[PDB]
């Protein structure tokens, strides 16, 4: 479906171009296979992110990475890629609003769940490759509030930093006050604990 | 510096000397095709390589959100205050923390260094 | 896609 | 020595099922691009950049003796894991290897050769950008370059081999009965255990 | 893996064709999975619950079936095509 | 620092900015206008050019910075080259008056003709020691 | 035997109060950290304007790294010294350190004042991402 959509758009297939046009255009890869080229990469990436965030032809786990410096758009769809959900940020504002929180408070007897959050285009799955092209806010409460500017262009925001931890390291109370080798030692001993 | 190709097989023209006239000719091998070589320079290599990065910088990096933006330096082609600044971060752009600057204004991909 | 079969459509050929 | 670097450092390519690295331009001519301009058009996209040209000069010079697709195919076939005793077998084997083993994700049909050529050009182009220091060397442990085979892909990996074994087994059974001139029952042909 | 990859692995496998004489062809088309089932000493299917598998040292597995189309050509410009369902 | 420079290995490539193989068939003339001046300063007296010098030219630029840092001067590099290659290479050098430290090299007038100079360049840049 | 039995009368512990410094000490540590960050920004600005000159024997990256590394090291040890001066005589960390029974002065400084620079293979944290240590920073950021 990705190839069909790009063919529907102005992506020029490699078979139908002279090599003279490759220098000033952006190469398009799909699962590492160079499909074709495209001459306006920015609006293309905007369209692809729009389709993914709406759960259109592009599914959520598909990852689009734009290397601007090298003029490449690599789209990945295969399995084995790791990703995680990040809240989408637009004009230094979360797309998450109080209405979504109210709907999630009545998660029961409303049939509003995480999948509707993804479908609403508020949270999206970002993989470690696409993280290189992401400017991420640690917490919305301060990192994107107006002040002496550090970065005024945030693309995503973490849900909670504590989710970087695994399973056995997340039962540590106050792990950020410990020496890290002892966090590791507890991550083993919790596996070894009786219960 | 110049690279030239044949007109019948489009293979690489190798420089050659006609000593009968003491003239340089960019001749095609395996095609007996010859041209008047007028570049008069057959090899060069910039071992110093102070090559410009503003040539290598692509203006589309103005669209990058992860890059730093500043108002300290307005553009010199449109006067736009905002500009994106970064380093070469490349070999033969040898070790130097200097900043190259790109005008953030669309349709003005002006590059400079301070 | 792979079809599912119910246990009543499994003939007793595995015993024969 | 004295003349090895006089031409300069060049680009070689090692392919699957070949016991010897082959020059890259030989591979391009084997794909069916004999004109140097046609090859460099797939390799270098900005012809106004002399540095890339000077990078690719000695690679062209090494492969200059070969100037035809059939000659390059014979060159590749002579260096194969099981070289053809005759030129026809060498060219056929090299053609099969380039058809099926060299960059199969690009394609396996012959008409994808152009795509393969472009991809191979891109590969060497990336190498040049590493040699000229215009792009950073990719980091092996950068986790974005990793994939995790879970129960799904792993069980698929096993099931492919086991299904191959099952089909080979039923082939042997059916051919046992066919060479004997009689018909075979399909149920007895299947050794279930080969999967189970 | 179950829903998609098994079907694709069987389908993209090469068709078998053999000769000594009559030509034979075989083709796998469609795949079926029952639920995890246990066959007793008499051979009676019953739904195997996983706890029984834990206790009795069984394997919590489900049987796999495939429709096999055999097309035999007896070098007379005829093709007899018989389809064994749920093999 | 003088002794440090005396023992630390310096090769030709360390002090060179760039090179270029020109053709320049008439050695009285130069393809580079700035070259012609001091080339004429070395060509009022014939120096192994009465017979036909090889009609190739290998022109190298030496970094003023590294030349001053290593306490190197124009003449002793030419002495080292002539020692390494005898009179097989006729070597001329610009007078030390500007940062453009130019050294011209040609094959002897008793003399591949062209890529042999490329071999000589690839040799001298790395293995030759100043 | 004798000292272990006298310790039942004396007794020895370690608690949160032994890791707490007065408000003045925290203000001093924060002022030291602010000064260190400000002069690191000064060094970065000198480097960006090509005003920083390389030392003999080191490239410009090495010169910059040496400058910022010594800056953060002196900041860390100054903060640790100030925290050590804030220790009371009843402070159990100091009791266990001066006796040599366990720990070191660096441990007290890390617990009280500043954990300090984190190093990988003897260098600051490298750019794993594209010119970044994490996605939460901007590219080409050499701050502490
Ligand atoms: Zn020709
Ligand atoms: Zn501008």
């Amino acid at each position: 479906p990705i190839l069909e959509f790009l063919e529907e758009w102005s992506m020029e297939n490699l078979e139908e171009i002279s090599p003279a046009a490759i220098a000033d255009a952006t190469k398009i890869f799909v699962n590492g296979c160079w499909v074709g080229i495209h001459k306006d990469p920015e609006q293309l990436m905007n369209t692809l992110r729009k389709l993914r965030r709406q759960m259109d032809i592009i599914v959520s786990e598909v990852s689009m990475i734009r290397d601007i410096r090298e003029r490449e758009i690599r789209i990945y769809t295969d399995a084995g890629r790791i990703c995680r959900p990040l809240l989408i940020v637009e004009k230094q504002k979360l797309l998450l609003k109080k209405r979504h929180i109210d709907q999630l408070k009545e998660r029961e007897y409303n049939n509003y769940s995480w999948q509707d959050l993804v479908a609403s285009g508020v949270v999206e799955y970002i993989d470690t490759l696409e993280e290189e092209t992401v400017m991420l806010a640690m917490t919305p409460d301060d990192l994107q509030e107006k002040e002496v500017a550090y970065c005024s262009t945030y693309t995503h925001c973490e849900i909670h930093p504590s989710m970087i931890l695994g399973v056995c390291a997340s039962i540590i109370p106050f792990p950020d006050h410990n020496q890290s080798p002892r966090n590791t030692y507890q991550s083993a001993m919790g596996k070894q604990a009786m219960g | 510096v110049g690279i030239r190709f044949c007109q019948e097989c489009n293979n690489m023209l190798y420089p050659k000397e006609d000593k009968e006239n003491r003239i340089l000719l960019y001749a095609c091998r395996n095609c007996d095709y010859q041209q008047e070589a007028d570049n008069s320079c057959i090899y060069v290599n910039k071992i110093t390589h102070e090559v410009d990065e503003l040539t290598q910088i692509i203006a589309d990096v103005s669209q990058d959100p992860t890059l730093p933006r500043t108002e300290d330096h307005p553009c010199q082609k449109c006067g736009h205050k905002e500009a994106v600044f970064f380093q070469s971060h490349s070999a033969r752009a040898e070790d130097a923390m200097r900043l190259y600057y790109v005008c953030t204004a669309p349709h003005c991909g002006h590059r400079w260094t301070e | 896609g792979v079809k599912l079969l119910d246990i009543s459509e499994l003939d007793m050929v595995g015993a024969g | 020595g004295a003349k090895k670097s006089a031409i300069g450092q060049r680009i070689v390519a090692t392919l699957p099922y070949i016991k010897q690295e082959v020059p890259i331009i030989i591979v391009f001519r084997a794909l069916g691009f004999v004109s140097d301009r046609d090859i460099l058009e797939h390799i270098i996209y900005d012809f106004e950049d002399p540095e890339m040209m000077e990078m690719v000069k000695p690679s062209l010079d090494e492969a200059f003796v070969i100037q035809e697709q059939n000659v390059a195919l014979n060159f590749i076939g002579s260096r194969g894991a099981k070289p053809g005793v005759t030129k026809e077998k060498r060219i056929k084997y090299a053609k099969e290897v380039l058809q099926k083993e060299m960059l199969p994700h690009v394609g396996v049909s012959d008409f994808c050769e152009t795509k393969k050529a472009y991809f191979l050009g891109y590969m060497v182009h990336r190498l040049l950008l590493a040699a000229l220091g215009r792009r950073e060397l990719d980091d092996r442990d950068h986790y974005g370059n990793k994939r995790l085979d879970l129960a799904g892909p792993l069980l698929a990996f096993l099931f492919r081999g086991m299904f191959k074994n099952l089909l080979k087994e039923v082939r042997i059974y059916a051919q046992k009965f066919i060479d004997r001139g009689k018909d075979f029952n399909l149920e007895l042909a299947i050794k279930t255990r080969i999967i189970s | 893996f179950i829903q998609m990859s098994v079907q694709r692995i069987v389908e993209d496998a090469p068709p078998i064709d053999l000769q000594a004489p009559p030509r034979y062809l075989l083709k796998f088309e469609q795949i079926y999975l029952s639920k995890p089932t246990h066959w007793e000493r008499d051979g009676a299917p019953s739904p195997m619950m996983p706890n029984e598998a834990r206790l009795r040292n069984l394997t919590y597995s489900a049987p796999l079936y495939v429709d096999i189309t055999k097309t035999v050509i007896k070098e007379g410009e005829e093709q007899l095509q018989t389809q064994h369902q749920k093999t | 620092k003088d002794i440090l420079c005396r023992l630390e290995h310096t090769t030709l490539r360390k002090v060179t900015a760039n090179t270029a193989i020109y053709y320049d068939p008439n050695p009285q003339s130069t393809v580079v206008a700035e070259d012609q001046e001091w080339v004429n300063v070395y060509y009022e007296m014939p120096d192994f050019d009465v017979a036909r010098i090889s009609p190739w030219l290998l022109r190298v630029e030496l970094d003023r910075k590294h030349m001053t840092d290593r306490k190197l001067t124009m003449e002793q590099i030419a002495e080292k080259i002539n020692a390494g290659f005898g009179d097989d290479l006729n070597c001329i050098f610009n007078d030390d008056n500007a940062e453009k430290l130019v050294l011209r090299i040609r094959i002897m007038n008793s003399d591949d003709d062209d890529v042999f100079l490329r071999c000589i360049e690839s040799n001298m840049l790395t293995d030759m020691t100043l | 035997t004798v000292i272990n039995n006298w310790l039942l009368i004396e007794g020895h512990t370690i608690g949160i109060g032994d890791s707490i410094a007065d408000s003045k000490t925290y203000q001093d540590i924060q002022n030291t950290i602010k000064k260190a960050k400000q002069d690191v920004i000064e060094v970065i600005e000198k480097a960006h304007n090509n005003e920083l000159e390389p030392t003999p024997g080191n490239t410009l990256r090495q010169t910059f790294e040496n400058q910022v590394n010594r800056i953060l090291n002196d900041a860390r040890d100054k903060t640790g010294s100030s925290a050590q001066k804030s220790l009371s005589e009843y402070n159990n960390f100091k009791s266990m350190v001066v006796s040599g029974a366990k720990g070191s002065k660096i441990n007290i400084s890390q617990v009280i004042a500043v954990v300090g620079q984190q190093n990988v293979e003897g260098k600051r944290i490298p750019f794993g991402f594209k010119h970044r240590t994490l996605p939460h920073f901007i590219k080409d950021d050499y701050g502490p």
